[PDB]
């Protein structure tokens, strides 16, 4: 059934699972018309899809084409995103198609049970947890190759750089959580903290700057503070 | 004018014939029913006295045979059967009758409530829902589970309706997964429709057939497969005419003869909702919307 605090651990066995995120999948300028009315004007948008053992991020690119001449594009973007979802498992070998697929909005549930019933040994999961996967677009790097498409295109990354050859897929999610929580609740504080020093840099390579595990220490604990802070700037406490 | 005349009454029961209900008590010189119509499936039921659980009962058309009802001891209940010397239940009729041991089926000259609830419900049909060859007639009861309920356990004892799943490949195109999801006229009209039922009174006669054993019977599946033929046809854009203002004046008839307190348990809040305020035929369903707002306001 649904993914929560409880059965957390499962992300990080040995079953293949992804997980899909679609909030950046449909998005938008909303702007005044010469009239005076207002009307919307579509970006590109991504589909996020993670394996949180591995770090394979598979970055399907919306292209604001797939929403010329279309109706009601808030719902088809979750029928798009599902579609997308099924065409990347079947592109897959056997040996690597997921056994669970965990949406992050309960609203693709049904959009993807529908678009993977020639898969009926997949599970299709909710999850409980708040997951601020929304934020990926916060990344330089991936808003960067989103924003640069001008046809659809699926590009991959490894969401952890090489943060596995030093640490366990727990830990490396739950750093990746933090930081996109970060840029998710204050996102140029969050940015501030990732680059202010010059010396420390991102390979190309990579998504995140190549801090020493010292500096992984003290990033993340400037950024559980950042989310402290934001907390009491929001509520005043 | 037709009859089903009754051995004897051994043990306290409530018979019902159709819509209509009445008490035996133990022993009682109750010996069946006439004036039953010609024309028309009728069902004979029967709920103890000492147990209320398993309401059990009977389908059957008199013109397929001479039926009549003999209390079991053994299996503890009223059973049907058939006799087959017509001048032997001839004579056993003409007695009954002559000494006036039986309730009359009510004559009331004004309205088509058993027409209008089994307009498209055939003996034949039943018998292929309900398989037990070697009778004319069909038992169901509480219990019996569908084909459906199995898949989700002995199929001799089972309500073979015909399955209905909105996210199953049979209702679902390769290639049409959104299209077909939200709007089910291609499952309806070429799968359902064209595909398996072969014309709209053969589906209306499943939905009818499934409405009558979860009112007599609180049968729970037959209940789910009322539901999804109802939900069916209003999930689709393009569904005939005929056939909305057909089962518009279904639905009004079944929900005017629901009884008013067993509506909480017989009506799915979210079904009936969904098909009289969201759905496609959200504004084809007059009759029915007018009733279920006056009688059931609470539901919605
Ligand atoms: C006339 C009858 C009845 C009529 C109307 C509603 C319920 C029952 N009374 C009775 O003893 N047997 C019936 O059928
Ligand atoms: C309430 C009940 C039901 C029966 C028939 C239609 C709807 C509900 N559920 C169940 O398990 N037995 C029932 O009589």
């Amino acid at each position: 059934g649904a993914m929560n605090s409880s059965n957390y651990a499962e992300l990080f066995n040995n079953d293949i699972k992804l997980f899909v995120d679609d909030t950046n999948v449909y998005r938008v300028t909303v702007h005044k018309t010469f009239e005076g009315n207002v009307a919307t004007k579509a970006i590109n948008g991504c589909i996020f899809t993670l394996n949180p053992k591995t770090g394979h991020l598979f970055l399907k690119i919306i292209h604001t084409s797939v929403w010329a001449g279309q109706k009601r594009l808030s719902q088809l973007a979750k029928w798009k995103t599902a579609e997308e979802v099924s065409a990347l498992v079947r592109s897959l070998p056997k040996e690597e198609q997921p056994k669970q697929i965990i949406v992050t909005r309960k609203a693709m549930l049904d959009p993807l049970e529908v678009h993977m019933l020639d898969f009926p040994n997949i599970a299709i999961r909710p999850t409980e947890l708040r997951l601020p996967f929304s934020a990926a677009m916060s990344i330089d790097k991936l808003s960067d190759v989103v924003m640069k498409a001008t046809e659809p295109q699926m590009v991959l990354f490894n969401i952890y750089d090489d943060w596995l050859d030093r640490i366990s897929s727990y830990t490396a999610f739950s750093r990746l959580t933090l930081l996109l929580r970060a840029l998710k609740t204050n996102e140029e504080s969050a940015k501030m903290i990732l680059l202010s020093d010059p010396t420390i840099t991102i390979k190309s390579y990579h998504l995140w700057p190549s801090f020493t595990d010292e500096q992984w220490i003290t990033i993340e604990s400037q950024m559980r503070d950042l989310i402290l802070t934001e907390y009491g700037r929001k509520y005043n406490v | 004018m037709n009859t089903v005349p009754f051995t004897s009454a051994p043990i306290e029961v409530t018979i019902g014939i159709d819509q209509y209900s009445f008490n035996v008590k133990e022993n009682q010189p109750f010996h069946g029913i006439k004036d039953i119509p010609i024309g028309h499936v009728h069902v004979i039921h029967f709920q103890h006295a000492d147990n209320s659980s398993m309401r059990y009962g009977y389908w059957f058309d008199c013109r397929m045979g001479n039926f009549y009802i003999q209390y079991d001891p053994k299996d503890g209940l009223y059973k049907m059967m058939e006799e087959r010397d017509g001048a032997k239940f001839e004579n056993i009729v003409h007695n009954f009758k002559e000494r006036q041991m039986m309730v009359s089926y009510p004559k009331i000259d004004e309205d088509d409530t058993w027409y209008n609830l089994t307009e498209f419900v055939q003996m034949d049909k039943i018998r292929k829902i309900v398989r037990k060859d070697e009778n004319q007639f069909s038992y169901v009861d509480s219990s019996m589970t569908t084909v459906q309920e199995n898949e989700l356990s002995d199929p001799a004892h089972s309500l073979n309706y015909t399955v209905i799943n909105f996210k199953s490949r049979e209702a679902i195109r390769p290639g049409h997964e959104m299209e077909d999801f939200l709007d089910k006229s291609y499952y309806l009209n070429t799968v359902m429709l064209q595909g398996i039922f072969k014309n709209s009174s053969n589906y209306f006669g499943e939905l009818q057939f499934a409405f009558l054993n979860a009112m007599f019977f609180g049968n729970y599946g037959s209940s789910l497969q009322w539901h999804a033929m109802i939900e069916l046809i209003c999930s689709s854009a393009t569904v005939p005419k005929h056939m909305l203002d057909k089962l518009d004046e279904i639905l009004y008839y079944q929900i005017k003869t629901l009884p008013e307190q067993y509506s909480d348990i017989l009506l799915n809040e979210r079904v009936w909702n969904i098909c009289l305020y969201s759905s496609f035929q959200k504004n084809s369903l007059h009759n029915t919307e007018k009733i279920m707002e006056n009688k059931y306001p609470e539901l919605l």
